Formats: C-alpha cells, structure tokens, sequence
C-alpha cells in the first residue's frame, strides 16, 4: 500500500514536470516572435539612420557650391 | 434579480440547511423571520429581494423548495432552529426512500412526487417578476439526488427552456464513498446531467476534506463543516445579483462567458482564503496572496490536479476591498507562472467580477473574518481523469452484471445501461477532441 | 446657435458621462442642486449648448442615458451631480445583456431602440440648431458596443449632415476583464469604420500607466480613470463654449484631421499631467505643455506613434498665450520629428487657442492625432480574433440567435483592409 | 516486486524531464538578456535618428 502511494505521488510529480516542459516550448515559441518582430523593428531603424546619413552628405555636397 | 433553489437529497437539503443560515445572517434576517426594529445594518430594501420574498407585514421568505422521500430530514428541518423562516409548504417529504436506487427514485416512487414538486415551482415562480434562472443542489451518490433530481431537470427543462440551471453536483470522491452501488447512479444522473444543464459547478468530498485538514487546521471534519465552506462559495458566486459593486457580474456571462461550447461545461470551484482564526490576523492577506492560494493545485473542491489538461476559462468574483489595479496584476502574474498553461484559442481568459460587500462570518465557525475573498469557478479539461475514473470502476460492476436486478426491478433496462456508459465515454472523448 | 447632445450607455459610458457633467458643471459654476451660483457671465452666455432651463433657473443637462440593467443607473443617481438629469432620459432596461454583441445589437435592440430613439429625437428637436452629437461607450462590453452602434447606426440614418463624435474604449490584452473581448470589439469595428463620423480610441492600460507615472497616484482606480478621461471631452469643446483668438469647432477640428474618410481613428492627449507633490516645482508655459503634449507615453492609447507616423494632429490650447510662441513650438516639433510626420502633407499640425482656461488651473492643452500606428491596437486585437475564431469557441452563443459567420468573417476582413491601408500610407 | 519496479521508472522519467526543463528555462534567461540589450540599442538608434534629422534640418534651411 505505501509503495503504491509513492508510485501515485511520482507520477503526479513527473506530469507536473511534463506540464512546465511544454509551457516552457511555447512561452520558447512566443518569444522567439518578438525577437524576430523587435529585430525587424530595429532594422528599419538603422536603416533610417543611415538614410540621414545620405542626405546630409548631399546637403554638404550642395551647400559646399 | 431573483433567483430559486431546489434542495433534493439529503446533501441538497443539508447544505441548504447550512446556506440559509448564512443568507439570513448576511441580510441580517432574524430567524423567525422577520428583521429586527431598531438595529440596522445596510441598506437592503432590494438586497434581500433576490433569495427573500416579504409578507407585506415585515415577514420573509425564501424562495426555495426542499424535498425528499425519506421524510427524517425533512421533519427534522420542520422542527429545527428554522421552524418560521421557511414556508411550511416548500418542504415537502413523501413516505419512503429510494436506497440508493436510481430506478426506484426516477420511476416507481419519483413519478408520484415531482407532480407536486414542480407545481410548487410554478406557483412559486408566478410570485417573481425579474427570474433569472434556477440552481440545484444534489449528490449523485444516492437515489434521490439522481432519480428524483433527473427527473425535476427533465420536466422543469421542458416546462420553462431557455433559463439557466446553475448546478451544484457532489460526485463520489474517488476511493472514499459511503454508498457502494453508487458507480450506478452516478453515470445514471450523469446521462441526464450533461443535455439539460447549462453549468454544472462539480463539488467532491476528498478534496474539501483535504482543504479543511491542511489549511482550516480541522482534523476530524464533518457534514456541518462541508456545508459551511460550500454555502460560502455559493454566496461568494451570487454576491453580485445583491450588492451593487466595482464591476458587476450576473448569471448571464456565467454561461456566456464560460461554456464555450454547448456541452464542455464541468466547473472546478476554489475559494480563498480558506483560513482559521490563528492564523488569520498572522497573515497578510491581500490580493496576490489570495489568488495564489486559490491557483494552488490543492486549493479546488474537487478531487482533480487541474496540471493534467489546459484552462478554458476562469472567473473570479472577488468580495471586499479590492481595486482594480492589483487584481490586474494578480491575474497578470498568474498567466506569468509556468505551472499552469491555458488552452490555445482562449487568449483571455480570466473574467474578474467585483463586490464591496466583506465576506460573511457564522458565529461557530472556522472561518475567521476578512478584509476580502476570492472564489474561482473555472471551465478546465482536467476533469476527464475524474470522468475516467468512476468509467472504469462503473465497468468493473457491470462486467458481473451485479446488482441489475435491484434496477430491473423496478424499470432500468442494460440498454440504457450501456447508453449511459457510452455516453460517458463520447464526453471524455470530447474533452480528449477540445484540448488539442 | 450651434447645439451638442450626449448620448451614454453601458458601464463605461454611464460612468464616464457622470464625471463628464460633474465636471462641466462645476466648470460652468452649477451646483449639484441644479441652479447657477457662479459670478462671471461668460459661465451664462453659452449654458445652451449643454443644458436647457427649465423652470425658475433649474438647469438640465442634454444628456440621454441607456441600459439594459439598472444596476448602474440606480448608482449614477446615487452619486453626486446626479439630481440633475431629467429622468425622460433614463430609457429603463430590465433584463440585461450579459456580454454578448447579439444581444445588444439583434434581441434587446428590438424593444429599446425604438424608445431611445424617440428620446434623442425630442432632445434633437428641442433646441435651435445642432451641432452635434457626443456619444460614449466601449467595443468590449454588451450594452455599449452592441445597442450603442446600434444607435450609431440609426442616428447616422436620420441624420445625416450633423456631427458624430464618438469616445470609444477599446480593450487592451494587459487588462483583460471579459472573454468575448475580440468578438465583441470586431464587430464594434465593423460598425464604426462605416458609420460613425470620428471616434477617440482609448483604453485602460494606458490610463493606469499615466495614474502610476505622470500623476504618481500610489492607488488608481476608475473613480480617477474616469476623471482623467473626461477632461478632454470637457476640453474638447472649449472653443464651442468660450471666445478665442483662433476659434475651431468640430467642423474645423475634422476638415484638418481628416485627410481621407476611412481614417477617423484619432489618439487622445491632455496637458499638464502633473501630481500634487509636484504641482507647486514646475513652470507652466508653452514650452513644457508642448514637451510634455507632444510626449510619446502621455498617449491615452495602446498605441505608441514612434513606431508609426502622423498623418496629422491638432492643439486647443486654453488660457492667454501668444500664438508666435505656440506656432514656433509647433514649427519647431515637427522640425524635431520630421521623420513621425508624413512629408506629403506640410503642415501636420494644426493649432487653435481660447480664452478660458479650466478652473483651477492658469494653463491647458488638448491634443488630437490621427497617426497610422493606430492600426496596432486593431493588429493584437485581430490576432486575438483569429486565434479564437479558428476554434469556433464561444461562438454558439451568436451563432443560436440569429447571426452567423459570414458578418465574422466581414468584421476580419475589414480590419485587415483598414490596417492595409494604414500601412500604405505609411 | 512490480510497484516497486513502476516507482524506479518513473523516477528515472521525472529525472529526465527536470532536466530538459532546467536547460529550458537557462535558455529563456538568455533570450530575455538578448530581449533588454536589443532595446537599449533601439533607443539609442533612436536618439540617432532624432539628432541627424535636427541636423540635417539647420543645416537644408540655409539653401
Ligand atoms: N459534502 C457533503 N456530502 C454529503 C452531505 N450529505 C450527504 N452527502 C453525500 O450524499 C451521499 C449519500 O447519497 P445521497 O445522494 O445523498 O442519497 P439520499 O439523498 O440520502 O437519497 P437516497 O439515495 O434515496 O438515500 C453521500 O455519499 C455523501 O457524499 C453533506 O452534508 N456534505
Ligand atoms: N474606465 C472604466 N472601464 C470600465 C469600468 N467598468 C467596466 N469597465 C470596462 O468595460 C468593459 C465592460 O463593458 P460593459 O459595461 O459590460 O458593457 P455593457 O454590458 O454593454 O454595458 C470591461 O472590459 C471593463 O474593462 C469603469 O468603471 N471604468
Ligand atoms: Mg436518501
């Protein structure tokens, strides 16, 4: 009777830990959304930024005249 | 905004024996019946409208029915602490028990009673003007609670449809059960419980046990100990329909807002804080403190780890000063946990209902009082386990065809034997089919 | 002359509305009691424009207040300015409409909409000249979202060339009250894109984060939310009510801020925010109510512009200032986010100053925008709708009572045209 | 002999997954690093965008 008890006790245990596993896959999941959501974010970024870096240079280039 | 009960069974009429203690205590109704003159306590003109009607000359009474077929409860009630309080006619008792036997309290001894019972709720329901549905309160461990109680859903379904029928189900806990054939009954009611109820709260005896063992500190509990705790849950759900608070919740987006699908719906309740009168003023209580301790896994009123399956939805009905704000964050920091994950389609999930109204106390009680409560009625998929499970030791039974003669006796037939069992194995499968 | 008439429902917008007129109440000297006790006659020469005398210097609101429940009436009579409100406008709901758009715009719209409309017809008719209607509500809610633009609808209808300012709350995923959020705020959508004039998009989690920042309350909660919320529509028609150097009405505010039809989604901004224990170590002038007007998380959206842009926005300024100092700061922040203004359209901001500034106070800004990072909010609110909709969840519900997927699927789809099209202007 | 044997298997399951479990959450620790540094850069892009814009500004009005 005591050894089924601790039987069903490690059971309970392990399907706990079988529960954090895939709750861990898809927050894993999510994450790597925002990762490549806030990486596209800020490559549009830099990619303002040196688009500014052009222009200036024109400026230069037309106000040198 | 008022609403009816219906007491079958010797557990229906003994938690509403031990509610509408707590309902008249709350409103401040004196037990015979009438309110008091010069103490007063709220302002309830309407807040006692719902569960109480008034005599004209300052006399209430409630709207409910107890009935049983072993009429000792039912006298025992009549000559009680609450000889006034009720209507000496919405207790009604017949003359002999249906021993746990299904077929003896649906057929043979329940189609001569239900012919009273339900002309009862029609001349009881022509007093309402605002009805909004009905709730009933049986074990499905016996006769009366199965039998009679199916039969009452059958012919009060037919009779008055679309209105709601929050049920408040004690299945048998998983090894511990007085009766013996109640395997039987249990999947007998369980045929009648799944098409004519909208939203069926399941309550057990093991997991209350545990509750009031490890944290109520009570370790030799009883009958009069589980009432309490659960007439404390139903008045926490049905706070609202009383008490004007922060954000409202009625009986309507119980089901529109829970039962996502016309048959996926079994609620797992929870309440916190379950708490003495020792440790009380020791703790901290507030809000993330509370609802923690309603998530934990061994907080539910049913026997089930709810970390098998996936939450579908959740509703928690806080009573007591509680903002907004903090509740935000509890529920934010819940999702935030990596114990429990919910259901894919269901993003939101939490509905978060408000009451300024503290939570009551019964003088000889556990339950010491506090600032503020939570009580947690979730739609889950962890409950095919505890359906599995009385599947199997039903079929155990009924492999030696054993005790089917006390049921042919008296009108069951192996057909709707098998139907029932069948029936129980397309819900699990159903549960099965939502989770992915 | 020019007349505004508020229409109110749901828990939102008969809370909010309550604050609303307590505070242009107290704003235009009126008491609680219902009679004028202010001193300057500029708090007499407009009172028309919100309220009609009855008898004897009484003073009713123009004000229409709707419900399915009286759960929230019996309280909006309980509080304070309450005793003002004519009870013609309690259109009295019985049943209730626990969280369903069917229900609110299918069942119970059935038997309401008819008295409702008779109301607001004789509020309409009983002044001189409209100038419009003012109406609140939420897109998540039962009685609000569903009735509400069933209303829309039917005013819309009826009238045809008079104004429609709508203040909607649009559910934010960080709070999350109910579950039939995307359901309910889609098919809002469906309805608002289309009928009504220019709707202030707003939310919760924005209000909180400004009660926990820019006003440093320790405990918020909806008795300041609302407060916070109904200043600018207090604010709103500043130029309506009082004189101004520069005036501009509605009519302007919309011929500026609306370069196409499909595009009235417009975010809400309101200075100075600043807390009692900060109150009294600040310098109030243009400068700083521009810095902090122009401040990205004063927003009251979930919706930041940084990573959009704007096609347009405008300031009501109240108190006496120079409009030199308020066009160079103006100048001088587009200067500053040339790269958040769309170039094609100079001149992206549009100013206006009045003369009164709001009691208490010496100073005060109002700020409308309509940018194209709006479409965020519809974005995780659509994706919230998918998720839910490919599952069919929750949806017998509407499916049992006369709806079915087709509309579902024109609500979906015309979110994803509106976010197309903010994209392609972007 | 055979409860005792369903013990150790389980035993040896639940092992195994506690340790998938901890690799997991070591890697959600580096994601969130990854998360906090890629804002920091993202701001300061930022602050870049609006100081070249300011200049390019002052420096076009002269033409
Ligand atoms: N939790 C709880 N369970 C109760 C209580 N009273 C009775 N029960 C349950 O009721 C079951 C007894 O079967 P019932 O369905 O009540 O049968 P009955 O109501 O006496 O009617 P008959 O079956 O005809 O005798 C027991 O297994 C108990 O679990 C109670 O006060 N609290
Ligand atoms: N700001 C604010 N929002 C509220 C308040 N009460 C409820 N809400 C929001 O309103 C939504 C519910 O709308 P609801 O009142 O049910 O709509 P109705 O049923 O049609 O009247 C919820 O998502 C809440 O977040 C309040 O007092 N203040
Ligand atoms: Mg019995």
């Amino acid at each position: 009777v005591g050894r089924k008890e601790e039987l069903e006790a490690e059971v309970v245990e392990t399907q706990a830990a079988q529960i954090q596993l895939d709750k861990a896959a898809e927050d894993f999941r999510k994450l790597h959304v925002e990762r490549q959501d806030l990486i596209r974010q800020w490559e549009e970024a830099v990619e303002a930024m040196r688009h500014r870096d052009a222009a200036i240079a024109a400026a230069s280039e037309q106000f040198a005249m | 905004r008022e609403v009816i009960s219906i007491h079958i069974g010797q557990a229906g009429i003994q938690v509403g024996n031990a509610c509408w203690e707590l309902y008249c205590l709350e409103h401040g109704i004196q037990p015979d019946g009438q309110m008091p003159s010069d103490k007063t306590i709220g302002g309830g003109d309407d807040a006692f409208n719902t569960f109480f009607s008034e005599t004209g000359a300052g006399k209430h009474v409630p709207r409910c029915i107890f009935l049983d077929l072993e009429p000792t409860v039912v006298d025992e009630v009549r000559t009680g602490t609450y000889r006034q309080l009720f209507h000496p006619e919405q207790l009604i008792s017949g003359k002999e028990d249906a021993a746990n036997n299904f077929a003896r309290g649906h057929y043979t001894i329940g189609k001569e009673i239900v012919d009273l019972a339900l002309d009862r709720i029609r001349k009881l329901a022509d007093n309402c003007t605002g009805l909004q549905g009905f709730l009933v309160f049986n074990a499905v461990g016996g006769g009366t609670g199965s039998g009679l109680g199916s039969l009452l859903l059958e012919r009060l379904s037919v009779d008055y449809g679309k209105k709601s029928k929050l049920g408040f189900t004690v299945y048998p806990s998983p090894q511990v059960s007085t009766a013996v054939v109640e395997p039987y009954n249990s999947v007998l009611s369980t045929h009648s419980l799944l098409e004519h109820t909208d939203v069926a709260v399941m309550l057990d005896n093991e997991a209350i046990y545990d509750i009031c063992r490890r944290s109520l500190d009570i370790e030799r509990p009883t009958y009069t100990n589980l009432n309490r705790l659960i007439a404390q849950v139903i008045s926490s759900l049905t706070a609202s329909l009383r008490f004007d608070g922060a954000l409202n919740v009625d009986i309507t987006e119980f089901q529109t807002n829970l039962v996502p699908y016309p048959r996926i719906h079994f609620m797992l309740s929870s309440y916190a804080p379950i708490i003495s009168a020792e440790k009380a003023y020791h703790e901290q209580l507030s809000v993330a403190e509370i609802t923690n301790a309603a998530f934990e896994p061994a907080s539910m009123m049913v026997k089930c780890d709810p970390r098998h399956g996936k939450y579908m939805a959740c509703c928690l009905m806080y009573r007591g000063d509680v903002v907004p704000k903090d509740v935000n964050a509890s529920v934010a920091t819940i999702k935030t946990k990596r114990t429990i994950q919910f259901v894919d389609w269901c993003p939101t999930g939490f509905k978060c209902g408000i009451n300024y109204q503290p939570p009551t106390v019964v003088p000889g009680g556990d339950l010491a009082k506090v600032q503020r409560a939570v009580c947690m009625i979730s739609n889950s998929t962890a409950i095919g386990e505890i359906f599995s499970r009385l599947d199997h030791k039903f079929d155990l039974m009924y492999a030696k065809r054993a005790f089917v003669h006390w049921y042919v006796g008296e009108g069951m037939e192996e057909g709707e034997f098998s139907e029932a069992r069948e029936d129980l194995a397309a819900l699990e499968k159903d549960f099965e089919e939502v989770g992915a | 002359m020019r007349e505004i008439v508020h229409i109110q429902g749901g828990q939102c917008g008969n809370q909010i509305g309550a604050k609303f007129w307590e505070v242009v109440s107290d704003e235009h000297g009126i008491d609680p009691t219902g009679t004028y006790h202010g001193d300057s006659d500029l708090q007499l020469e407009r009172i028309n424009v919100y309220f009609n005398e009855a008898t004897g210097g009484r003073y009713v609101p123009r004000a229409i207040l709707m419900d399915l429940e009286p759960g929230t009436m019996d309280s909006v009579r309980s509080g304070p300015y309450g005793q003002i409100f004519r009870p013609d406008n309690f259109v009295f709901g019985q049943t209730g409409a626990g969280n369903n758009w069917a229900k609110g715009h299918y069942t119970e719209g059935a038997e309401l909409i008819d008295s409702v409309l008779d109301v607001v017809r004789k509020e309409a008719e009983s002044c001189d000249c409209l100038q419009g209607f003012q109406v609140c509500h939420s897109l998540g809610g039962g009685t609000g979202s569903g009735m509400g633009t069933l209303l829309i609808s039917k005013i819309r209808e009826e009238y045809p060339d008079r104004m429609m300012l709508t203040f909607s709350v649009v559910p934010s995923p960080k709070v999350s009250d109910t579950v039939v959020e995307p359901y309910n705020a889609t098919l809002s959508v469906h309805q608002l894109v289309e009928n009504a004039d220019e709707c202030m998009v707003l939310d919760n989690e924005a209000l909180y984060d400004i009660c926990f920042r820019t006003l440093k309350l320790t405990t918020p909660t909806f008795g300041d939310l609302n407060h916070l919320i109904s200043a600018v529509m207090s604010g709103i028609t500043c130029c309506l009510r009082f004189p101004g150097q520069l005036n501009a009405d509605l009519r302007k505010l919309a011929v500026n801020l609306i370069p196409f039809p499909r595009l009235h989604f417009f975010m809400v901004g309101f200075t100075p925010l600043t807390s009692r224990g900060s109150q009294q170590y600040r310098a109030l002038t243009v400068p700083e109510l521009t810095q902090q007007m122009w401040d990205a998380k004063n927003m009251m959206c979930a919706a930041d512009p940084r990573h959009g842009r704007y096609l347009t926005a405008s300031a009501l300024f109240r108190g006496r200032m120079s409009t030199k100092e308020v066009d160079e700061q103006m100048l001088n922040v587009q200067n500053k986010n040339s790269s958040y203004f769309v170039e094609w359209i100079p001149n992206n901001v549009k100013s206006s100053v009045c003369d009164i500034p709001p009691k208490g106070l010496k100073m005060s800004a109002t700020f409308i925008g309509n940018s194209t990072a709006i479409q965020e909010m519809f974005k995780r609110v659509s994706e919230q709708f998918t998720a839910m909709f490919r599952r069919k969840a929750f949806l017998h519900w509407y499916t049992g009572e006369g709806m079915d997927e087709m509309e579902f699927t024109e609500a979906e789809s015309n979110m994803n045209d509106l976010v197309s099209e903010y994209q392609q202007y972007q | 002999a055979l409860v005792s044997a369903q013990l150790e298997a389980q035993k040896r399951e639940t092992r195994a997954a506690l340790e998938t479990l901890a690799e997991a959450e070591a890697e959600m620790e580096n994601v969130h690093f990854e998360k906090k540094q890629l804002v920091a850069q993202w701001k300061s892009s930022l602050l870049a965008i609006q100081k070249r814009d300011e200049a390019l500004s002052a420096i076009q009005d002269g033409m």
